[PDB]
């Protein structure tokens, strides 16, 4: 099977529960286990958080670009956004590292992403935007 | 706030925090500031922190955690976390800043490890 | 304050159950009475249907686009898809009315669209698509 | 997990009994249809009582599914009985007299009384 979703909102807190559960419905069509949809929920509330609060700097304007396509049991998750960039993707990537300490980041957002999903991109051109791609193979009984 | 319910109760130098819900960025804001809240009207040494209800965290929820732990550090005193679901618990262990805060099973045995209960 | 989202999926049954979920997580923040959602899950269901029988055909290739948009207690649903088109729209809107009889269709769809919502719009053209407009005030208490 | 509509076929003598639970859509209806016509084949029924008790959506898919079962078995000598209709799914009822045609008992001993089976 092929199914296809894209979803658009504001940068703002309450979405990013939002799109933990957008998600998860949308994923629930591959039956996963519930630790596969809780981490599948983490992920997405991890990048969507990072573009919000990194991204557009909390501005309520800036426009949280998610989309998820499943097929054949895997997932191809990717959350965009047009803000601030990222300057050093490889720096950003480190556990623990964090660019907002004084905002009790703990700086282990990505660190996350590329363990709860088989893979992670992250792309990003300063000022342009960033775009992170996560892809996971969905075990099925 | 929302999707998240903070019950907070006080004993004798100690805050309890009863987290019941969902932990991220948004319901961690309001959670912070609930805290420094009461941290701010009363002489708080220790804070135990009870994740019995607690139905999702992600980063956001290290992040408040730790930030509360500094605020009991700068007292000398300690920070008890219990109930921790297993989801929780790979959170803490992941991002190893919790070989510091300690962690108990219950509410009981935190306040007990306090000198209180 | 001015929440907006924008979902778009492939035009596929299970979606249904998607979008209502979706767009009822997305009024939640309104605190809306049992039967206001009831009310609002149940019309974008309907529209959504349209697209994917009527507009589509059922072919899942097909996208249909939902833009919810809260603001000052109203809630602004759309339902569009760049489908077949609905030739007399006055006729379609009429109780019992469908053109897909071998399929069980009652012909009930637009006329619980309109006992369920303050305002409907059917726009609509052959060969380019159709879009249903919702407006729903909801009883703040 | 789960299946979007749980379906309960019970069969007592010449009469089905389908409990519904869940959400009852375009989606779900093909679903049903297909499970009841495939009892209906497979054993001779004249009764059926459908128990939407436990229903928790319906949108114009389940009025037409339901209407569909309806002609199916009246086209039989047969009668079908809708109990347990919640005040939403009534609410579709009351859109169009066509629908009026549908007997609607409170609980399912009612509805088997409505059936003359009890
Ligand atoms: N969408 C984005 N736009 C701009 N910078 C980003 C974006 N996503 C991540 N970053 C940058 O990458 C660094 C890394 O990630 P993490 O995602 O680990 O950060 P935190 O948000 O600082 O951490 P945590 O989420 O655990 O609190 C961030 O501190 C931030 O500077
Ligand atoms: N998106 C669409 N594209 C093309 N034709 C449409 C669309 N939506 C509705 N129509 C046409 O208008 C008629 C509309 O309404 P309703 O929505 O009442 O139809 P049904 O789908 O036939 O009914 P029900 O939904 O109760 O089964 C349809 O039967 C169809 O002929
Ligand atoms: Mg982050
Ligand atoms: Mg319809």
């Amino acid at each position: 099977m092929r199914n296809e979703m894209h979803l658009q909102f504001s940068a703002r807190s309450e979405n990013e529960s939002f799109a933990r559960v957008t998600v998860a419905a949308f994923v629930a069509q591959l039956d996963p286990t519930m630790d596969e949809l809780t981490e599948i929920k983490t992920v997405v509330s991890e990048a969507v958080t990072n573009a919000i609060i990194h991204g557009y700097n909390n501005d309520p304007n800036g426009i949280v670009s998610i989309s998820v396509i499943i097929e054949d049991g895997v997932v191809h998750l990717t959350v965009r956004d047009e803000g601030v960039g990222i300057p050093d993707i490889e720096e950003a990537r480190q556990p623990l590292f964090t660019t907002k300490p004084e905002l009790e980041r703990s700086g282990m957002g990505f660190t996350i992403m590329e363990n709860f999903m088989d893979e992670v991109i992250v792309e990003s051109e300063v000022n342009k935007g960033t775009t992170v791609y996560l892809k996971k193979h969905i075990v099925k009984s | 706030h929302m999707s998240l319910a903070i019950d907070l109760e006080v004993k004798q130098d100690v805050l309890i925090v009863r987290l019941s819900g969902e932990l991220d960025h948004h319901t961690a804001e309001e959670l912070r500031e609930q805290v420094t809240d009461v941290l701010e009207n009363r002489a708080i040494r220790h804070i135990v922190l009870n994740l019995g209800q607690l139905t999702f965290m992600d980063a956001s929820g290290l992040g408040v955690i730790l930030g509360r732990y500094k605020q009991i550090k700068n007292v000398g005193g300690q920070m008890v976390v219990c109930a921790v679901s297993p989801a929780v618990k790979r959170l803490f262990d992941m991002s190893g800043l919790f070989k510091i805060i300690r962690v108990e099973a219950d509410e009981q045995f935190a306040l007990q490890a306090l000198g209180v209960a």
